[PDB]
RNA sequence: UGGAGGUGAUUUAAAUGCCA
RNA sequence: GCCCGCCGCCUGGGGAGUACGGCCGCAAGGCUGAAACUUAAAGGAAUUGGCGGGGGAGCACUACAAGGGGUGGAGCGUGCGGU
RNA sequence: ACGGCUUUUCCGGAGUGUAAAAAGCUCCGGGAAUAAGGGCUGGGCAAGGCCGGUGGCAGCCGCCGCGGUAAUACCGGCGGCCC
């Protein structure tokens, strides 16, 4: 996903793995969701 | 006499229907209008406010619907004493 | 310049050394400043220089850069102490520099004024920019550089008259040694007055780190220490 | 890393390419060539403008302060845009009535954005009905058109 | 003198905190 | 570290690896990648201290162990809460 | 405060200038008469530890920052510094 490794530092945010997985659940959508 | 903060000038009585949140106070007077008051930092500090805690408030000439500025809540020592005289009527809380 | 010979008779009689160099200045062999340095002695007692550079104490060869307080914590609150950056040197050819510490601004200032009496070192001079082809010590002879902390800087000669041009906590310590006209190229961070001071002063040390062959001496009028009192 | 990229004699062409490319990653360069400050600017990039007022409202300040500054909403004339004007001068709000033509300037802070505690505004008052406001701040002049 | 690496072990139920 | 070659990237922080468009994939996805605006700083290396459901050294009947006698439960004296 | 002196400027007037004029320009005649705002006044950065109002209110703030009944940091006044 063209990683940018300044984000994993978990300082004032949330994990990165479990944000990727949630962006997929919306790209799979705006692709499927009447993006036809 | 006694220091019960009679509504001076154009103060209003606000019994709250629910704190819409973060300083937002959906308040209620005997007017017919349902208001949205706001709070300073002086009393967001040293006192606590809850639902059914009558406060005095003030308008600004905007919109006549949702105004209000807190300058003193009431005390439980008089919260019902102010009634014995008849300065506050109790059908604006109880159905 | 009278009082700054009266101090010699005031001081030479009122002190006994505790080191050795103390003696070898107290008993009349070595009595000229410029012949104690280039031999690797040690300076531990701060009067030997006074007895030979008795204008270092004149409140005009002395300059006080900055006071800055520092803090630390303990389980009983804060404990706080001061650091002042002080430099000195006669307005002829010689300069020294010191830090010092202490718990009050006075004790700090005095301590530092003393520390900066030992490190004191000497220079060369000249005039070799592309314009002042004169031969009179009004500029640094040849472009040299010095490094410290996270700051480099390289000094360049310049014509007789162009006023001092460097940052505001450099004009003093250049003025003391009297270097009047010189041009500045900076790097790094000029906002820690300390490392600034130390890097500039280091360059002026390095001034004597390049070999100038016999002939070139009479090209820029290099001098050492005092010249033509 | 090594010495440097096209550090040869003839390859200047590649060198101009390198610079022409890496120049773009800037931020003041872009915001000019593509003229992006244009066509997003409720005045179309000019030093002043005129408008009409619509309401009279109040805003709250940054986190560690306290107060309710007064604010007005002007409807522009050049574009029909509706922009947000703050007015200085203690109690100047005593004057701006509904439907008074006023003038609008910047506020000249970081980048040209906002400044200080009122973070959400970008425009302030100077003249009302052709009268410099600083006057009415200390009176010292009277007001036409009521 | 100080580490520099490896194999194992390494423990019930224990949540949160106005105001300057 | 000091010198001679060629090459690929970076130019506050987020909104963002999102947006619209093309290119390969059977799918899951992969390569290419902006902008509006919002903020005054996010990040590095080390320094003292507090703390640790981290480890050592050493204590105390206002700590436990081992023993002796109690308050809590009744009426009353006396101090606060509140009305 | 008083005593002397001046006439660039200002009012009258002539020559000369001008395509016609206006300005200017040499002379006379009058007279200290005809001639001051603006910004600042907590650190950056020259400058008030001066007095009088205001109560996390009105307000100031290019950034960092003040305002809780004792404000060199608002509003004034009085002083004061840069052009
Ligand atoms: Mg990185
Ligand atoms: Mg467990
Ligand atoms: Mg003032
Ligand atoms: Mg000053
Ligand atoms: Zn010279």
């Amino acid at each position: 996903m063209k990683r940018r490794p300044r984000k994993w530092k978990k300082k004032g945010r949330m994990r990165w793995k479990w944000i990727k997985k949630r962006i997929r659940r919306l790209k799979r959508q705006r692709k499927k969701e009447r993006g036809l | 006499v006694i220091r019960v903060p009679l509504p001076e000038g154009n103060q209003l009585f606000g019994v709250v229907e629910q704190a819409l949140g973060a300083g937002w106070m959906d308040v209620r007077c005997e007017d017919g209008k349902i208001r949205r008051c706001r709070i300073p930092g002086k009393l967001r500090r040293r006192v606590w406010i809850r639902v059914g805690d009558l406060v005095i408030v003030q308008p600004w000439p905007v919109q006549s619907d949702k105004r209000g500025d807190i300058v003193y809540r009431y005390t439980q020592t008089q919260v019902d004493w102010l009634l014995r005289k008849g300065k506050i009527t109790q059908e604006f809380l109880t159905g | 310049s009278q009082e700054w010979k009266e101090y010699a008779k005031r001081v030479l009689d009122e002190w006994q050394p505790k080191t050795k160099l103390g003696m070898l200045v107290k008993e009349g062999q070595i009595t000229d400043i410029h012949e104690i340095f280039r031999k690797g002695y040690q300076i531990k007692e701060p009067e030997i220089i006074d007895v030979l550079l008795p204008e270092v104490n004149a409140r005009e060869n002395q300059e006080i850069l900055d006071i800055a307080l520092t803090v630390r914590m303990t389980d009983s609150g804060r404990r706080v102490r001061f650091r002042v950056l002080a430099a000195v040197g006669n307005r002829d050819g010689y300069v020294g520099l010191g830090i010092g510490h202490g718990r009050e601004v006075g004790i700090a200032i005095r301590k530092a004024i003393n520390y900066a009496k030992l490190n004191i070192i000497e220079i060369k001079r000249g005039c070799g920019s592309w314009e002042c082809r004169c031969r009179r010590p009004h500029s640094v002879p040849f472009t040299v550089e010095g490094k410290e902390g996270s700051v480099r800087v390289k000094l360049i000669p310049g014509p007789r008259g162009l006023g001092l041009v460097i940052g505001d906590v450099g004009k003093k310590i250049l003025r003391l040694a009297g270097i009047q006209d010189v041009w500045s190229q900076t790097l790094g961070e000029t906002r820690t007055t300390v490392n600034f001071a130390k890097a500039v002063f280091n360059a002026l040390y390095n001034t004597n780190k390049v070999v100038v062959t016999p002939e070139m001496i009479e090209r820029y009028g290099i001098v050492v220490g005092r010249a033509m009192p | 890393p090594g010495k440097k990229a096209p550090n040869g004699e003839f390859a200047g062409r590649k060198l101009k390419l390198k610079r022409k490319k890496f120049r773009w990653s800037d931020i003041r360069y872009k915001r000019r060539v593509l003229r992006l400050k244009e066509k997003s600017d409720p005045l179309e990039g000019a030093p002043q403008a005129r408008g009409i007022v619509l309401e009279k409202i109040a805003v709250e300040a940054k986190q560690p302060n306290s107060g309710m500054r007064k604010a007005v909403r002007v409807q522009l004339i050049k574009n029909g845009k509706v922009v947000t004007a703050f007015c200085p001068g203690d109690g100047a709000i005593k004057f701006i009535d509904e439907h008074d033509e006023v003038i609008i300037e910047g506020i000249g802070g970081p980048k040209g954005g906002s400044m200080g505690d009122i973070p959400g505004i970008r425009y302030k008052v100077v003249k009302v009905n052709r009268v410099s406001l600083k006057e009415l701040v200390k009176g010292r002049k009277e007001k036409p058109r009521r």
